[PDB]
């Protein structure tokens, strides 16, 4: 009879996933006293080395490190890696999505998007085909290191949102009726 | 359940 | 001289939107073992279990027929729990007591004006005219054209038109020079 | 005859 | 266990 | 020095 696993969410930010980092988690668990008179309280440091590019849901288990409130086997402590909301990107496995907003005019007459990168630069990507709503374009190798092959990286994905007007003049309306494909 | 907390 | 109860058996009850709209009856035939007169002998029996599906019932509604499970000389037969499940509908999508009508329109229709004939679950058709620009994902509520609220079926949710705006695969340079001069800033 | 557990 | 099927 | 079970 071993206590059922005790689960703790380990919130890591995207920059931490990018570089890999260290997390010290201090537990206070209950431990039978050196003499079985008391169930005491004890501190311990559990150090998790977050590998570069690990994915949400990765399990880091420290066996038997839960309470000994019982005369039975203490539960495993299982740290579960969660992604922390980013203010620019949305993570996606080893890819990072960049949401980019454009005018309808830009979606059909072309644009430049100056795309932020993980290392705080911007990358020009000019567009010259129709940009549909929800269209993705990969910028290869500008995502997160692949946790297994961390010399190699995934990609950065540009996902488009196309901003329409409310009002269109009469002349524009007649023209767009005559000229639009399908 | 045991108490857990990040530290430097 | 005590018995003891088997856990409930679950069974899905799949029901279309139109059937949720109006109500219906469903007959489930259950074949189960029953304990004879003598408390020792066991027969197979069939029994019809009739479920009046109420107007507007939501997915997950439970309809329990107590002790309709297999009987032993010894047990309390299990409850048979029917759980209501939506049948996917090929046109509508269910959202509680709202009904979503995905309407696919070209970017032409989206920018130039168009008209959408909204079908209703009971056969009617409601034309809705859009004079202004329609955006991707745009919703337009058609009041009271949804399902009965199940606790109060005099009452109705809404039908929501939700637009997907289809863009062309390509635009030839000749078009783009023309588009450029007429699309707003 | 059946008892109904309703979804709100 | 019991067998259940829908009927017309 | 935990056991690591990975998402792929």
């Amino acid at each position: 009879k071993q206590d059922p696993p005790v689960t703790h969410d380990l919130r890591v930010s995207l920059e931490e996933i990018y570089s890999g980092c260290t997390k010290k988690m201090k537990i206070s668990h209950k431990r039978l006293n050196p003499d079985g008179k008391s169930i005491r309280n004890e501190d311990k440091i559990l150090t998790i080395e977050v590998k570069k590019g690990w994915k949400e849901g990765t399990k880091i288990t420290f066996p038997k490190e839960g309470d000994q409130t019982s005369n039975n086997i203490p539960a495993d402590i299982v740290f579960v890696l969660k992604d922390k909301p980013h203010n620019i990107f949305k993570r996606d496995g080893s890819d990072v999505i960049y949401p980019a907003r454009i005018s309808l005019r830009e979606a059909l007459c072309g644009c430049t998007v100056n795309v932020p990168t993980l290392d705080g630069r911007t990358i020009p990507v000019v567009f010259k085909d129709v940009i549909r709503p929800g269209m993705r374009r990969k910028v290869p190798g500008e995502g997160l290191p692949l946790p297994k092959t961390p010399e190699k990286r995934g990609d950065l994905i540009i996902e488009f949102e196309v901003i329409f007007p409310e009002r269109i003049p009469q002349t524009s309306r007649t023209v767009l009726e005559q000229v639009l494909p399908i | 359940g045991p108490t857990i907390e990040e530290v430097d």
